[PDB]
């Protein structure tokens, strides 16, 4: 049973990458607005059970960004799975900050279907 | 970076479209969307811009009208978006004058008909107490004027493609 939570500050972009998503054949997809709401459902499921497999995260969101959220997460949660950067700044300079930072991949903005699969098989 | 040409870039629309077959709602759902956050944004961006003047504020909201427009393909408000997100984090110091963005369109006569000035508006700023920020903010000011009108041209293409104003 497959879960992932997507992180993103714009509902448009939500919705878009959720039905990317459930056409690979993923239902189950939670949605968060910001870094502080990703903690917040991440350290719920740190009690319950069912944990996200995934999680795709916009590297810049008000409130607590992606970087932030995403050292919170790996720091005062003991999260081990996949986090994936979203960003559309993908220079090597800034997808290594993102690896620095506690994230295992990256996909640009627009995200691309055929990257979104690339991506579900090297960490889902 | 240069300006992308073309208002829509159908790669990207065409595959959101690809997964709207039960329904036209989802594609056609998504650019209401995109239209509403597009006008909510631009008021939220001038307000910062006559008032508070948050430079942070700006970037957060040129990078989440970036989202939206990027992923539908209006690649030419996306590209206006991400130098706001530039100029708020003052790593830009420079944006293109008006004409010379236009010069860049592949269908030039998408312009005639209109008047490519008649969204502009001025900034409220502070032109004596010019502190080494005015720069910033009156580049960020130019190009949401620039966005207003790109927004414009992505609801011509976008009506004469759905046949319906937009």
């Amino acid at each position: 049973s497959v879960k992932i939570l997507v992180v993103e500050d714009n509902h448009v972009n939500q919705e878009v990458i959720k039905r990317m998503l459930n056409l690979e054949g993923i239902e189950n997809i939670e949605l968060a607005c910001d870094g502080q709401e990703a903690f917040d459902k991440v350290k719920e499921l740190t009690s319950k059970g069912e944990n996200y497999n995934m999680i795709f995260m916009d590297v810049q969101m008000p409130k607590v960004d992606g970087l932030l959220s995403t050292k919170m997460i790996r720091r005062d949660l003991g999260y081990t799975s996949p986090i994936v950067a979203l960003t559309a700044f993908a220079d090597d300079s800034n997808i290594k900050e993102c690896l620095e930072s506690g994230m295992n991949g990256f996909l640009s903005k627009p995200i691309k279907r055929p990257k979104l699969k690339t991506i579900l098989t090297e960490f889902c | 970076s240069t300006i992308p040409s073309e208002i829509i870039n159908w790669t990207i629309l065409n595959e959101i479209i690809s997964m709207d077959d039960d329904d036209s709602d989802f594609s056609k759902g998504l650019i209401i969307q995109f239209i509403d956050q597009a006008q909510t944004t631009f008021a939220q961006m001038q307000r910062q811009l006559d008032g508070e003047k948050n430079l942070t504020e700006l970037d957060n909201l040129g990078h989440f009208l970036k989202g939206s427009s990027a992923a539908l393909g209006l690649q030419r408000i996306a590209w206006v978006c991400e130098r706001i997100q530039n100029l708020g984090r003052k790593m830009e110091h420079f944006f293109p004058n008006k004409t010379e963005l236009v010069n860049t369109l592949s269908d030039k006569s998408i312009i005639n008909g209109i008047n490519i000035d008649e969204d502009d508006e001025e900034i409220k700023i502070q032109v004596d107490d010019k502190d080494e920020n005015s720069i910033y903010l009156i580049l960020i000011a130019k190009a949401l004027n620039q966005s207003r009108l790109e927004f414009k041209l992505a609801r011509i293409e976008l009506s004469k493609y759905y046949n319906t104003n937009l």
